[PDB]
DNA sequence: ATCAATATCCACCTGCAGATTCTACCAAAAGTGTATTTGGAAACTGCTCCATCAAAAGGCATGTTCAGCTGAATTCAGCTGAACATGCCTTTTGATGGAGCAGTTTCCAAATACACTTTTGGTAGAATCTGCAGGTGGATATTGAT
DNA sequence: ATCAATATCCACCTGCAGATTCTACCAAAAGTGTATTTGGAAACTGCTCCATCAAAAGGCATGTTCAGCTGAATTCAGCTGAACATGCCTTTTGATGGAGCAGTTTCCAAATACACTTTTGGTAGAATCTGCAGGTGGATATTGAT
């Protein structure tokens, strides 16, 4: 019966709301459904990562996703990359060299 | 004998250390650091270790960002060497000035 | 302290941020550069801790903090 | 003493795409700042929208446009998509 | 339809200053728009404050540590004088 | 009789218009405190004085009685705490007049 | 109404040059004046997108100065003396 | 003479005057209609308040003065005077434009 | 580009422990079901304000010429910063405590939200008041050629 | 050094667009006397934090040697700035129609607000495990030198 299988979702469409209720200023409201849309939303985006990051494990001859994978699916994805300029805590740097100071 | 010529152990450094994740400053003389600036702001204070930890990486990722930009700016005066003016450029163009 | 913040440290930092050859003044320059960091950052910090009546500055200070900073740090709390 | 984390929603996710993948306990802890910030944003932009409308409700219109504001094209369409999807089948059963 | 403003009070406080001065339409306009800016972020981070503390309630406690992140240094000092003067002020009924 | 709450805080700026701003900001789903709109007001007042007062005498600087944006614009980045503290972009307000010295004639 | 058409070529080479003025420039490269049009469309196109999204937001069909200044603030780009 | 200002003496003149100033550096006309372009590619049947339009000509010309003035810094830094696309592109990136 | 040697890096495979993933019972949210409350959508419409048109005039943009000096290329040597092996101290680690103190309760006064009835203060205009934009003309530089 | 050529001032002048001031009610402020909470205030648990200690092993600080980078000096091709002729198109003044905001109403669909009944996610305990970090030994890379 729960909202979040009504929606189809593994987020909790009921967390969601009850923690959307503690942004509506005072005298507001929140949809029945918003909850489920930023769900939604939340869930996707984190399949998107969570793919990209077991992608790089993949790569990588590993079962378990570290945050170095997060770290390379994240800047190596031109919208991942936009999207979240915080610092991926234990990631590292995508290594790069500039032309100019490699030898001969 | 044998010896390396200057500028080669640098690149094998650089791959290394863009290949780790690890803090690259000392734990200790950093939590030392974090107590006395904090001490002058209110007095008798305690860290969670986590706390610590946040700063250290909060720093550390700052500084690797700013040095590349620094490296950037060495770069656009055609240098391969960085120098406090590149840091400083970098800081202005940042509005860290 | 901030001495302790050791040359063959920001070296490796440097390098981590792809740097092949450093100036002899770099060393000093960095350190003003992490202090005013450090001080920015946990003065915020520890004006949380202040707010919330603590002795203790929790990791969550930090973090909020860094956030006001624009300097959102994930892995700590948020 | 109890302390809500997206970690079960999370690791349920990251069955679906990859089952056969774990989660560090660190990694772990990033996904979820990754939640709670984006969560923080869309509730933020949402707010402000209803606000600048005059309104008191934040629908699913509020938080569609927010993510349209935050969320760069083509994660954008497929964010939307992922929504609207939710929200039928919800008005459906 | 009445539409809002601090032109009133950003002349006050003109007169109190430089009694002599005056002040254009687009300058009065700026300081719209910059009084409505800070107290935008005092708001936000008060409220923030507040959420972090586990507390539904906003009070001059708030208000006070929101001025002292977001104010620099010489600002911040005066602002919580004159701040916490209004109030004990205010509160001596 | 009754007295207005910013005459009773000693202030120019609206204490009650400001609550009420609080109140519809807000929390969320929570309350204002009777002293936070007091002590708002006397923050946004001293900014708007301490705006006022560096732009007014710039304004003077400039023989002429009545205060522009370039006027503002001039006191906010001649002063390092109100440019550190305000990033706005004030329409009208041209720039600091600033060249290098490598761009000066040897 | 008529076709709109590079009006990117509006933004002449002596405003551009004027521009750099007060920005404090002394010389100007001959390649310039097309990397700012780029730069300058790329600038208006995000504050645009983001003020029309108010606009459609608001089920209006005028762009009004509050969606720039709403664009503008998302942007990090806050202006005053429109807001209002 | 006749007679000519050394290369760079008027520039400098230009400087110091626009810098003096503060009216909008692009012509009116044009700008708008770059703009009502670029909506229209976005949203036809568009309108502005053309107090849209101006709080878009402001915004723009702060943004490319305040371009112009660290691209100017990479130049100098070049040991250059000449200002090339090369700086606008450095202070972009350090700036986290791009 | 080879002939050597010194070191670096790279794959394959290995074995345990620090971390996982898996299992098992109590509070605190999440869902149901009923009864109001209310926001803001649908519908007339008053009425700013936007797009369009017209037309005249000079402020500017455009384009060309011409040569000054700037960027870019080259060479070069002083000296800085890298590589390195040498010698030692400070960081790191890891069980012990002790205890400071975050977090959790369990509780009444102070403090906030209500909900109605007056009592102003601010706002949208009219209506007076004046800065100052913008046009002068000579005093004082400021430049750049002999 | 000069003067010559322009640009930059700086101050005086004055009616006009733009302020500052005078005027009428609606919305919003203040004063009431009900109602509800909340957060602070104490008194105590447990986590988790500081502090020694007592060391191996790292990792840093030191002085040598010199390779190679930075910067200084010097040339020059030609890019870009200054000036000029020419005339387009932006600007400025004004009016027109009508699109479209935005101010009002009336009032279902959707939201809150209870009061209950279940359900689930957080916790702190068990049962595997991934992979770190350490072995070869095998090519690779780098640097001196046919």
């Amino acid at each position: 019966v729960s909202r979040s299988q009504r929606a189809g979702l593994q987020f909790p469409v009921g967390r969601i709301h009850r923690h959307l209720k503690s942004r509506t200023t005072s005298h507001g409201r929140v949809g029945a459904t918003a909850a489920v849309y930023s769900a939604a939303i939340l869930e996707y985006l984190t399949a998107e990562v969570l793919e990209l990051a077991g992608n790089a494990s993949k790569d990588l001859k590993v079962k378990r996703i570290t945050p170095r994978h997060l770290q390379l699916a994240i800047r190596g994805d031109e919208e991942l990359d936009s999207l979240i300029k915080a610092t991926i805590a234990g990631g590292g740097v995508i290594p790069h060299i500039h032309k100019s100071l490699i030898g001969k | 004998p044998h010896r390396y010529r200057p500028g080669t152990v640098a690149l094998r450094e650089i791959r290394r250390y863009q290949k780790s994740t690890e803090l690259l400053i000392r734990k200790l003389p950093f939590q030392r650091l974090v107590r006395e600036i904090a001490q002058d702001f209110k007095t008798d204070l305690r860290f969670q270790s986590s706390a610590v930890m946040a700063l250290q990486e909060a720093c550390e990722a700052y500084l690797v960002g700013l040095f590349e930009d620094t490296n950037l700016c060495a770069i656009h005066a055609k240098r391969v060497t960085i120098m406090p003016k590149d840091i400083q450029l970098a800081r202005r163009i940042r509005g860290e000035r | 302290n901030i001495q302790g913040i050791t040359k063959p440290a920001i070296r490796r930092l440097a390098r981590r941020g792809g740097v092949k050859r450093i100036s002899g003044l770099i060393y000093e320059e960095t350190r003003g550069v992490l202090k005013v960091f450090l001080e920015n950052v946990i003065r915020d910090a520890v004006t949380y801790t202040e707010h919330a009546k603590r002795k203790t500055v929790t990791a969550m200070d930090v973090v909020y903090a860094l956030k006001r900073q624009g300097r959102t740090l994930y892995g700590f709390g948020g | 003493s109890r302390k809500e984390s997206y970690s079960i929603y999370v690791y349920k996710v990251l069955k679906q795409v990859h089952p056969d993948t774990g989660i560090s306990s660190k990694a772990m802890g990033i996904m979820n700042s990754f939640v709670n910030d984006i969560f923080e944003r869309i509730a933020g932009e949402a707010s402000r929208l209803a606000h600048y409308n005059k309104r008191s409700t934040i629908t699913s219109r509020e938080i569609q446009t927010a993510v349209r504001l935050l969320l760069p094209g083509e994660l954008a369409k497929h964010a939307v998509s992922e929504g609207t999807k939710a929200v039928t089948k919800y008005t459906s059963a």
